RNA sequence: GCCUGCGGCUUAAUUUGACUCAACACGGGAAACCUCACCCGGCCCGGACACGGACAGGAUUGACAGAUUGAUAGCUCUUUCU
């Protein structure tokens, strides 16, 4: 897998401040900004639960709130919930999405799939 | 399946007609 | 370096909702110059969840009169505030003054025998008060010191409210708590007077609980007290449960 | 049994004191006379609007209330 | 075609009054927080009195760390100190 021209070891071995030219414009827009103490403690539990796993197995999914987070590419290969207003739903961070936030994996509503009309 | 069903007619007692 | 810090912790307890306090908090009972502290933190700035959770620690860990006098400087003009203000209390402040029950002595000497000692004893807040003290437990000693102390006051409209609840925590008293409130009720011989339709209901609940310790010349001075300080409707109640009582 | 005959009832007490309940008559014998159990379901309503309102403590599901739907209150 | 109301269908919720003038861009209501008012999960406590048990041989609050459910829920369990 390839994004932007740059590898996964290549980005995962690459700094937090060249991360910021390789984004989107609302992602180098809140990198920008600066994140959060939040997605910051977010960030360190992922990081407890990623490292404590056993080597053949997949980490822990640890679930959240914070649908406004940026998948940053540190995340791949851990499974997440993410909280829909109801239910967690568990998704591999796979390296496809780096480019996304974790609220558009969560499907908030269920989709019309419609009826019939009665007294209109 | 809410608030109907089959419920038929099936088997009855002897009924001594008149 | 100290300032800075209380300043901070004004403007983190100016807005309390919630969260998880510093160590710059709990060691305040533990702060010999908590009075300099006190004032920068400004003590009519904070919220009522603020006030609750320092009558928590306040209670958890002082001594009697540093309770009291916590009561008296900071928690009773707030209160009063918010009674005057809203004519209700904030829950916050509620359990605040349940948590002022954490500790009967500094309330009853603190808040309560002084709110009818600032003169200006209402009703509301007579209730407010009363029936937190009815919903706690406290000890029998006290209560009678309460009583005793209680009883010494003028009469403005909270002492019958606050006499008929001590007489709901129903305890068995000592001769001379007894003694000095038929002496204020032979006080209240011939003042005309119309005191409360709740004072009768105070000799009421006093003769239904306390008809087991009356001696013969105090039966007769209810008796006087009854035949010149009538209601249409009390009077007569207060009568029967006199005629139907087993002295001490 | 043909009617008319008259219908006595009795209950035991403690051994054998067969004490009297319950005396009649005997109407028409045949099974058709279906008898019918009833259930009142209680509720309370807590919100109150012209003509409509919001009801709870009937039932606690949702989908509970999709099942005994045409059913009137 | 797009957009907004009403109904209707859906949804956990897609808030609600008016019902052919005086329903209908009215409750200033153009909804990321406020404007919940809806749903799913958690915190804190929902009384007094009377009877029997635990109760100073602690009743029990607070209390620093680490595991929590979606959340530094020490309001859960070791620290069990006060």
């Amino acid at each position: 897998f390839t994004y932007r021209g740059v590898d996964l070891d290549q980005l995962l071995d690459m700094s937090y401040e060249q991360l910021m030219q390789l984004y989107s414009a609302r992602q180098r827009r809140r990198l920008n900004r600066g994140l959060r103490r939040k997605q910051h403690s977010l960030l360190k539990r992922l990081r407890k639960a990623k490292k404590e796993a056993p080597p053949m197995e997949k980490p822990e999914v640890v679930k959240t709130h914070l649908r406004d987070m940026i998948i940053l590419p540190e995340m791949v290969g851990s499974m997440v919930g993410v909280y829909n207003g109801k239910t967690f739903n568990q998704v591999e961070i796979k390296p496809e999405m780096i480019g996304h936030y974790l609220g558009e994996f969560s499907i908030t509503y269920k989709p019309v799939k419609h009826g019939r009309p009665g007294i209109g | 399946s809410i608030c109907s069903t089959a419920s038929n007619l099936y088997n009855h007692p002897q009924l001594i007609k008149y | 370096r100290v300032l800075e810090v209380y300043r901070g912790v004004r403007e983190v307890l100016s807005k309390y909702r919630s969260g998880k306090l510093p160590k710059a908090f709990k060691i305040i009972p533990a702060l010999s110059n908590w009075e300099q502290i006190l004032y920068v933190t400004e003590p009519e700035a904070w919220t009522a969840a603020a006030m609750y959770q320092a009558t928590r620690i306040f209670a958890s860990n002082l001594k009697e009169r540093m309770a009291q006098r916590f009561y008296n400087l900071v928690l009773l003009p707030r209160v009063r505030d918010d009674v005057a203000e809203y004519k209700r209390l904030n829950f916050h402040l509620y359990m605040a003054l349940k948590k002022a029950l954490f500790k009967p002595g500094a309330w009853f000497k603190g808040i309560l025998i002084p709110l009818c000692e600032s003169g200006t004893c209402t009703l509301r807040e007579a209730i407010i008060v009363g029936s937190i003290i009815t919903k706690c437990s406290i000890p029998v000693l006290h209560s009678s010191a309460a009583m005793l102390k209680i009883a010494e006051m003028e009469y403005s409209g909270a002492n019958s409210i606050f006499l008929r609840l001590l007489l709901d925590k129903k305890y068995a008293l000592p001769y001379r708590v007894l003694d000095a409130l038929v002496f204020h009720f032979l006080g209240f011989r011939t003042e005309k007077r119309e005191l409360p339709v709740l004072w009768h209901q105070c000799l009421l609940t006093l003769v239904q609980r306390y008809k087991a310790d009356l001696a013969t010349d105090q039966k007769e001075a209810l008796l006087e007290l009854l035949r010149l300080q009538p209601h249409p409707q009390l009077s007569p109640e207060i009568r029967r449960e006199l005629q139907s009582a087993v002295p001490r | 049994t043909f009617p008319p005959a008259s219908v006595l009832l009795f209950k035991q007490k403690s051994n054998g004191m067969h004490s009297l309940i319950a005396t009649g008559h005997l109407m028409s014998v045949d099974p058709d006379r279906m008898v019918i159990k009833r259930v009142v379901l209680s509720g309370h309503p807590f919100k109150i609007f012209t003509k409509m309102a919001v009801v709870r403590y009937m039932f606690f599901n949702r989908e509970d209330v999709l099942w005994f739907k045409p059913v009137e209150l």
